[PDB]
This record gives structure tokens, sequence and C-alpha cells, in this order.
């Protein structure tokens, strides 16, 4: 499908 | 495999620097910093680099979709437009680091569902006279990718109702007629 990242997880990567 | 592989992107991204400097070339002055596209890649690029911030008056950073030049008239900006965040001095101060790293996250993120295909890049600008900051699309004529892209946009940023962000075709900007940029939309 599409590869979608949402606000915390991303953050949760820093 | 969650323990040692990078969380891949949808998309390669393009990261870009531009001063400038009236007495340099605008192609001397524009510079590719990096290109990532993992989630791991961003943040490391994003910790050694300048917050927007702190960059001197007359600079831009943009962040584009790898193969997209950060220019208007690329092939896949020609037909596009923006939609436009402007700040004033305060909100430098307040809103623009956050505001940056929120469009940032859109973008790597893919967070407009299917319309994040027409998504192209964003541009932060640091002036003198007010921060700018964009999220370009591929064409002005995809009402319901461009309304989609401002409507998301608005609410990760967390703007109030009462704000009115407008949508910019890049054509009517090079050739309007006038001070002020009429829009395509608003949201």
């Amino acid at each position: 499908t599409r590869i979608i990242y949402d606000r915390k997880f991303l953050m949760e990567c820093r | 495999p969650e323990h040692y592989i990078k969380h891949p992107l949808q998309n390669r991204w393009a990261l870009w620097f531009f001063k400038n400097d009236k007495s340099k070339t605008w192609q001397a002055n524009l510079r590719l910093i990096s290109k990532f596209d993992t989630v791991e890649d961003f943040w490391a690029l994003y910790n050694h680099i300048q917050l927007s911030s702190n960059l001197m008056p007359g600079c831009d950073y943009s962040l584009f979709k790898d193969g997209i030049e950060p220019m208007w008239e690329d092939e896949k900006n020609k037909r596009g437009g923006r939609w436009l965040i402007t700040l004033n001095k305060q909100q430098r101060r307040s809103d623009l680091d956050r505001f940056w790293l929120e469009t940032l996250l859109c973008l790597i993120g893919e967070s407009f569902d299917d319309y994040s295909d027409d998504v192209c890049g964003a541009v932060v600008n640091v002036r003198a006279k007010g921060d700018k900051i964009a999220i370009w699309t591929t064409e002005c004529e995809n009402r319901e990718a461009v309304t989609h892209i401002g409507r998301v946009y608005k609410e990760r940023l967390g703007l109030p109702p009462k704000i009115v962000i407008g949508y910019q075709s890049h054509a009517d900007t090079a050739t309007k007629s006038g001070s002020t940029t009429k829009n395509r939309f608003v949201v």
C-alpha cells in the first residue's frame, strides 16, 4: 500500500 | 527486525539551502545539503543543521521529493502552487521552528492520504520583512487534492478557524499585475 507515519511515531524515532 | 532495520520512507527526499547573496549567481547560491529515505536519516540530518529561526535573513531551506528541483519552473511545479503560511517577526520566535518541523513531518510521513502524491515539497523563507512556510503541490487544477492537503495541514499546525491561509498558483505569483497574489483556494 503506502508507507504512512503519524506524528507520534516519527517523534519516537528521534 | 524492528531491533535493527531503518524505517523506510515512502519517498526519497532532498534538503536544499539557499543564501540570497546578491553578489553571486542564484545557481552558485542554491545548494543540495543531502538526500535521505529513512526516518533515522531524516533525524540525523535535522539534528546536524541550524533551526530556521537561527539562519541569517535571506536564507531558505527547501525539502523536495527526489527529482524535483526546488524551483517553480521545474516540470513538476510549473502547473502547481503553494499553501502559504506567513509569519510576523514575533512568530519567528514562537511558531517558525515548530511549524517548519510539522511541515517536514507531513511530507516525510505522507500525511495527506492519496493526495500526498500531489506534494512536491516545502520551503521556509527567513526574511527581515516576514518569514514564510509553504507546501508546494503539482497541479492547481486538482481541486480535491489541493483542498485536502490544505485542510489537513491547517489542522496539523493547530491554526484556529479564524485564520485563513491561501493557496497561490506559481504562474499567478510570477505574473501578478499588482502587489498581492490572488488565491485559488483558501482554508
